RNA sequence: GACUCAACACGGGGAAACUCACUAGUUUAAGACAUUGGAUGGUGAUGCAUGGCCGUUUUUAGUUCGUGAAUGAUUUGUCUGGUUAAUUCCGAUAACGAACGAGAUCUUAACCUGCUAAUUAGCGGCGAGUACACUGUACUUGCUGCUUCUUAGAGGAACAUUGUGUGUCUAACACAAGGAAGUUUAAGGCAACAACAGGUCUGUGAUGUCCUUAGAUGAACUAGGCUGCACGCGUGCUACACUGAUAUAUAUAACGAGUAAAAUAUGCUUGCAUACUUUUCCUCCGCCGAAAGGCGUAGGUAAUCUUUAUCAAUAUAUAUCGUGAUGGGGAUAGAUUAUUGCAAUUAUUAAUCUUGAACGAGGAAUGCCUAGUAAGCAUGAUUCAUCAGAUUGUGCUGACUACGUCCCUGCCCUUUGUACACA
């Protein structure tokens, strides 16, 4: 249950561009992702959202090492 | 071997143990007393 | 000539006239190897 | 008035129509007196026992079962009953009572409200069963 | 009167037959088609009844028949494919080929996805067996087309 | 034996609200008392179906069978001989080759049905399909069931 | 009206189109009812030969039968049917009072 | 059988001319061709003969034979 | 043909003939085209000539490039470590960045929309009754808002979310709550690179060469054989009983699959010709038949009929046995009655009667398996004129034990050694 580079890459791409839109709320994040990026799946999209959320959590408490 | 006979706290196994008998005979005895597994007192 | 109407040698593959291993369900009448190749064109997709 | 929910164990959908009435409770055309084997009878009666026999004197119940074997059917019936009574309570009786009933059910066990999600896994070639392969002698 | 299942299978079979017939006939053509000089063809069908990969394969076969240096031909084909806007290609030629024993030769250009339903969708594949000097040369061409979007990409704006 | 503390009342009206085997037994007994149905000729040395490889061992099995058939008829709308046969099927051990399902000997069933119709319990309906219960017969069956229920209660 | 076909999405599209056509006027159209998809499964053994741990492959040609009703005159229904359409979706109109 | 009536042959030729093509069915013991009731073997033989001279051109698909008539063949058929 | 895994119920190979390649023989031209040249056919020879397809290496995680760096093959990247189902990530770093493979995708199965739809599905609605209850319940004929169940399209839902641990508090893991679901939810499908001198020319009119070509190794017909049996090794089935056989009764599945030959009349010598119409597959049902089956008819080219609000067996309940090769066990045998087929013997299969063998739980070895799984129990389909003990699906009854480890076995990795590279 770990994320591939594609997911990770996507997450990285988001938070660079759309950090403004995002807040520590999963549904909102997912919505934002949907609005922005072209994920064809549902499950994959969800995963991406989750990772974005995680990334966000990691920031505010420190530097991420990326973005 | 144990060739049990026919002509001469209740359960069939017990009966078999006690008087050395076929369990059909035990069943019969039980029935008589009363008058697919069994329990009687 | 001897009765060639009901038996394995009666009928054959449509495709290559082989009397062995004919898919005889739904009147397809193709020997299974041939069917395996033409399963795409006939509209037989492997899902599960 | 009248409420229709289902149970579900394996395949075996028991559809419980719970209506206003005198308190009989039935299966297709037969009383729950029967079900089939005397041993399993308790698995159908259990929700009723939990909730109380007086609470169901307002509620008639019919149950239509279809598919599955014996034990599975029984389970389905049970599930239907559990969902059914609670559903009825949620609509036409009070909420507090419904909540109480739910709590009681939870204390007893799962399976009454929420369903058993298991189902027969596809057999795979090179074997008879799902996992069970044939045999190599070398 | 014939049942639905039976009908469908029959139709499929007919389609296959038609395809085979076309293949047999049109060695000189960029064949794909299957939707119904040509008069004869029509007559035949009546009697019976009462960018693309296949084309490329055919071309390759024709070239082989003509008698080229093989590798060069393959390269040319690849170039053509590239020109026609393909994201990736692959050609294989296995068979006798110069030597007696063995010798499968790959010819890839752009990237070629192999696994998944994307492969099934976004590649056209084709297989011809060009008969030659002392046996058969075995073409297989595989083209990855322009996508309607791949599952791997996540395009952030 | 059967009775117990239940959480509902039982509308003991039709045979579907009665325990089966007991009911069947009762019906058989009633039949015996009447002498309403015979025991043909071949009955006393026939085998009920391919799979049984052995005679019944019940003496008045015919009566029991008849009773069962009645119940079956009551249960279903229109029921044939084939259906009946299927219903009274068992596993046939083919010795060494594995078991198959075995269709019952239909002749006896047919005979029983005929007897019933003669007596006026079953009815070959010209609409629909093969032989259902006749209304009088059904009523009688219901009555019997009721009686049985009463007895059980007692 | 019975619409038999092999391709799901196409069939669905066709159904939608016919619904749209109906909604124009004069048509008491019952909604599209998709029927039980009676899937033709062939389990062929892969490999021409008998070599290799005999892998089978379950093909499935899954036919979608679709069904739709109307209370109308023949010409009108014919017109409705004319959405152009193509060789893929097999149509059949029933013009019975019963 | 190896009879080959002349009239039958002529009829076959006429049919071919009318069509331009003949779908033979490469079957030994099938009695008749779909349209004309001729022993199929004879027809097959005739088509083979034609092919040999290059009066007809053949492109063999599965089961069927699919014969198409050449210009020389057409000319010959003029008779 | 195939010979360790990766041949041995495998070639869809359950062959009475056909299949048929084989044996004993007998026919035939299916000898095109200019007795001659010359093709045509081959279940002939060769898979070590090849095509395609399939297998295994391997469903594991692996393969490769661009540039850079380090005479050359090459190496690096692609790694001490942590983590992952995974060259899955993190972190370190002469690399940084890609691409295929993994992951994603596809197909099911899992739970919702009490939104989309209502037959060939139901539920009610309600007439009409037949039985019995109290002051409604069970059951059929006749007529026609709801979509929970029944079908199946589009959507939704889990992301380790919230809670708490362990972890470089990195990638991530463990537990708890919520929840239909917390091992990418379960199961498949797909399948990189490179091979193996793996298999298949007995799948092919994919196909080379060599052979054969009328006293044919072509095709066609008549038998016979693939099933022959001191024996060795496979895959299975059935058993060895009492948690059981026996026999009655009761209960209840899911996936399915289902359409040249015969009948009757006319005309002539059992045969032909002519006319005309149901039958060729699933069998309802009604009669005959112990049984098998038969005859008559009925629906079905199928959510309508077979038949599916029940087609099965384990189940369960009540009887007979009573541990005794026993009624466990049904081998082997003997004799009929059918059905299929032109044809049943070397017995097709089926039924009926009888025959009552080995086996008292299995030695050396070795296989399969972690949750609807093992096992048991059946059953649909594939072959099929007929015939499952096979395969392949589907369900029904529903365990034990882990929840890890490298001890064996097999793969993979780094280091190391090599005189091996056919490794
Ligand atoms: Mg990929
Ligand atoms: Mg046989
Ligand atoms: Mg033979
Ligand atoms: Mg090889
Ligand atoms: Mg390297
Ligand atoms: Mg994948
Ligand atoms: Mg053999
Ligand atoms: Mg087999
Ligand atoms: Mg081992
Ligand atoms: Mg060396
Ligand atoms: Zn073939």
């Amino acid at each position: 249950r770990v994320r591939t580079k594609t997911i990770k890459r996507a997450a990285r791409q988001i938070v660079e561009k759309y950090y403004a839109k995002l807040t520590l709320d999963f549904q909102i994040n997912k919505k934002i992702t949907e609005e922005v990026a072209i994920i064809p799946s549902k499950r994959m999209k969800n995963k991406v959202a989750g990772f974005v959320t995680h990334l966000m959590k990691r920031i505010q408490k420190g530097p991420v090492r990326g973005i | 071997k144990l060739n049990h006979a026919v002509f001469i706290v209740i359960t069939p196994s017990a009966i078999a143990e006690k008087y050395k008998v076929n369990l059909s005979v035990a069943r019969a005895v039980i029935n008589h007393l009363a008058d697919s597994q069994k329990l009687y007192t | 000539v001897h009765p060639k109407k009901y038996g394995q040698g009666s009928r054959q593959c449509r495709v290559c006239s082989n009397k062995h291993a004919i898919i005889r369900k739904y009147n397809i009448n193709i020997c299974r190897q041939c069917f395996r190749e033409r399963a795409d064109i006939i509209g037989f997709k492997k899902y599960r | 008035k009248r409420v229709q929910t289902f149970g579900k164990k394996k395949t075996a959908v028991a559809v419980a129509t719970v209506t206003n009435g005198k308190g009989l409770i039935k299966l297709n055309g037969k009383n729950l007196d029967l079900v089939e084997p005397y041993i399993l009878k308790t698995k159908v009666y259990e929700p009723l026992w939990l909730i109380g026999s007086g609470k169901l004197k307002n509620l008639d119940i019919r149950i239509r079962v279809k598919g599955g074997g014996q034990t599975s059917q029984i389970y389905a019936i049970r599930q239907a009953i559990g969902k059914g009574i609670i559903s009825y309570y949620q609509k036409y009786v009070d909420e507090s009572t419904k909540k109480e009933l739910k709590d009681v059910l939870l204390r007893y066990d799962r399976s009454l409200l929420v369903g058993d999600t298991r189902r027969c896994e596809p057999k795979k070639f090179g074997g008879k069963g799902a996992r069970a392969r044939y045999q190599k002698s070398y | 009167p014939i049942s639905k299942k039976r009908k469908f299978i029959n139709d499929g079979v007919f389609q296959a037959e038609l395809n085979e017939f076309l293949a047999r006939i049109l060695a000189e053509d960029g064949y794909s088609g299957v939707e119904v000089r040509i008069r004869e063809l029509t007559s035949l069908v009546q009697k019976r009844f009462f960018l693309c990969a296949m084309a490329q394969a055919e071309s390759l076969r024709y070239k082989l028949l003509k008698g080229l240096a093989v590798r060069r031909a393959c390269y040319g084909v690849l170039r053509h494919i590239m020109e026609s806007g393909a994201k990736g290609c692959e050609v294989i030629v296995s068979g006798k080929l110069r030597a007696q024993r063995a010798k499968s030769m790959k010819f890839r250009d752009g990237y070629l996805i192999s696994t998944g339903e994307p492969s099934k969708r976004f590649v056209n594949t084709a297989t011809r067996s060009a008969q030659l000097k002392q046996g058969v040369l075995g073409i297989k061409v595989k083209i990855m087309l322009p996508t309607s979007i791949l599952p791997d990409n996540i395009s952030v704006l | 034996r059967l009775l117990e503390p239940v959480p509902f009342v039982k509308t003991n009206n039709c045979i579907k609200d009665v325990d089966a085997d007991l009911f069947i037994r009762s019906y058989a007994t009633h039949l015996k008392l009447h002498n309403k149905i015979t025991y043909p000729k071949w009955c006393t040395f026939v085998k009920t179906g391919k799979g049984r490889k052995l005679a019944p061992l019940n003496e008045d099995w015919y009566f029991i069978r008849a009773s069962s058939i009645l119940r079956r008829l009551y249960l279903h709308p229109d029921i044939g001989v084939g259906f009946l046969r299927r219903q009274f099927s068992s596993k046939q051990r083919r010795g060494v080759a594995p078991n198959h399902t075995s269709l019952a000997s239909g002749k006896i069933l047919r005979s029983i049905l005929q007897q019933l119709e003669n007596l006026g319990y079953v009815e070959q309906n010209p609409k629909k399909k093969g032989r259902r219960l006749t209304t009088k017969g059904e009523n009688a069956i219901n009555n019997f069931a009721r009686y049985i229920n009463k007895k059980v209660y007692n | 009206i019975a619409l038999t076909s092999k391709n799901l999405r196409a069939i669905e599209k066709v159904c939608s189109d016919i619904m749209k056509g109906a909604k124009e006027k004069n048509l008491n159209v019952s909604g599209p009812v998709r029927l039980p998809v009676k899937t033709l499964r062939i389990t062929t053994r892969k490999s021409p030969c008998g070599e290799g741990t005999n892998t089978w492959d379950r093909f499935e040609l899954r036919i979608y039968k679709r069904l739709i009703d109307l209370y109308s005159q023949c010409e009108v229904v014919t017109q409705m049917t004319s959405i152009n359409i193509d060789p893929v979706v097999e149509v059949e109109v029933i013009i019975t009072d019963s | 059988y190896s009879y080959i009536p002349k009239q039958n042959k002529k009829l076959i030729y006429e049919y071919l001319f009318k069509e331009g093509v003949i779908v033979v069915e490469k079957d030994a013991k099938i009695p008749r061709h779909p349209h004309l009731n001729v022993p199929n073997l004879h027809i097959m033989m005739t088509l083979k003969s034609l092919k040999s001279r290059n009066y007809v051109e053949e492109k063999y698909n599965w089961k069927h034979q699919y014969f198409i008539l050449n210009n020389e063949g057409i000319e010959y058929l003029r008779e």
